[PDB]
C-alpha cells in the first residue's frame, strides 16, 4: 500500500488468531476475562484490523475467514470480530449439503455497503428482489408440505418455480475447484449477474427448465445448456 | 310444493340425474380403493400447524425440566 497499489489480504483464521493469543496470555499469567480469552483481546483485535484500510496513497482490503466455535456468535472470537467487518458472507454447512457449492445464504449475508447511492440503483434493487423472492418462497414452502403444490394460485406456484431457478443460478463452478468436480469454472461480472438475476426474476427464462441454472456463468450460458437440456 | 296458503321451492344445490350421481358414486367409491392425499381448504391451520410442528419438534425441553409421565 506504501507503494501505492491496491492490495488485498487473506488471513486464513481470525478464530485461531485470537486463539492463539488466548494462550500467551495463558502461560504468561495473565487473569482470563471472558470464557477465559486474554484480557487483551479488544485491543490484539483492534490493532491487527485497524492498519488495513485504504490509505491516501493506497490500500489494503482484507477478507479472512470467521470461524464460529459451535455455532455461537455470542463466542467473543467472531465477537469482537464483527465490529470490524464492512460485509458479512455467511456461509451453510446445509445449503452445501443440498448441492449448492458457492454455499452462501443470500438472505442473511449482508453488506454495510449495500445501498442504493453506494452501489446504483439496478444493483442495489435486483439485490432486494432476489432476497424478496427467495423469501417468499419460504413462506410457501409450508404449505406445500402440508397441502400440497396444487393449492398455490398459478401466480404463486409461478413465483416458487422462478425462485428455484434463481437458487440454483447463484450456484457456480469455482475455478480452484476443478480437482474436486472437474467441470470448468468460470468468472461472471457485475453486470452480466445482475442482468441475469433481474432477467431470470421478470422474467424471460421461464421457458427453460431449472437444471439450466445448475452451474453456469451468465445465462447466456444457462441458455446453451437449456438447449442440450 | 304448493299448499294452502304456501309455496316452497326446494332448490338443488347442482344438477341432478342418474346419470350425474352414478359419475358421483363411482368417484367416492374410487378415492376410498385408493388412500390419497387431497387438500382442505384452510391455509391458517396450514402454516401454522407447520410453525407449531417446527417449533415443538427437537425440544429436549420436558427432559430438561423434572417431570412425571
Amino acid at each position: 500500500r506504501d507503494e501505492g497499489r491496491d492490495v488485498l489480504l487473506f488471513v486464513d483464521n481470525i478464530y485461531r488468531y485470537t486463539l492463539a493469543g488466548t494462550e500467551v496470555s495463558a502461560l504468561l499469567g495473565r487473569m482470563p476475562s471472558a470464557v477465559g480469552y486474554q484480557p487483551t483481546l479488544a485491543e490484539e483485535m483492534g490493532v491487527l484490523q485497524e492498519r488495513i484500510t485504504s490509505t491516501k496513497t493506497g490500500s489494503i482490503t482484507s477478507v479472512q475467514a470467521v470461524y464460529v466455535p459451535a455455532d455461537d456468535l455470542t463466542d467473543p472470537s467472531p465477537a469482537t470480530t464483527f465490529a470490524h467487518l464492512d460485509a458479512t458472507v455467511v456461509l451453510s454447512r446445509q445449503i452445501a449439503s443440498l448441492g449448492i457449492y458457492p454455499a452462501v445464504d443470500p438472505l442473511d449475508s449482508t453488506s454495510r455497503q449495500l445501498d442504493p447511492l453506494v452501489v446504483g440503483q439496478e444493483h442495489y434493487d435486483t439485490a432486494r428482489g432476489v432476497q424478496s423472492i427467495l423469501q417468499r418462497y419460504q413462506e410457501l414452502k409450508d404449505i406445500i408440505a402440508i397441502l400440497g403444490m396444487d393449492e398455490l394460485s398459478e401466480e404463486d406456484k409461478l413465483v416458487v418455480a422462478r425462485a428455484r431457478k434463481i437458487q440454483r443460478f447463484l450456484s457456480q463452478p469455482f475455478f480452484v475447484a476443478e480437482v474436486f468436480t472437474g467441470s470448468p469454472g468460470k468468472y461472471v461480472s457485475l453486470k452480466d449477474t445482475i442482468r441475469g438475476f433481474k432477467g431470470i426474476m421478470e422474467g424471460e427464462y421461464d421457458h427453460l427448465p431449472e437444471q439450466a441454472f445448475y452451474m453456469v456463468g451468465s445465462i447466456e450460458e444457462a441458455v446453451e445448456k437449456a438447449k442440450k437440456l | 310444493e304448493v299448499q294452502p296458503g304456501n309455496v316452497t321451492v326446494l332448490a338443488d344445490t347442482a344438477i341432478r340425474g342418474q346419470d350425474l350421481d352414478e359419475a358421483r358414486a363411482m368417484e367416492a367409491k374410487r378415492k376410498a380403493e385408493e388412500h390419497i392425499s387431497s387438500s382442505h381448504g384452510d391455509v391458517d391451520y396450514a402454516q401454522a400447524s407447520a410453525e407449531l410442528a417446527k417449533a415443538i419438534a427437537q425440544l429436549r425441553v420436558i427432559e430438561l425440566t423434572k417431570k412425571a409421565m
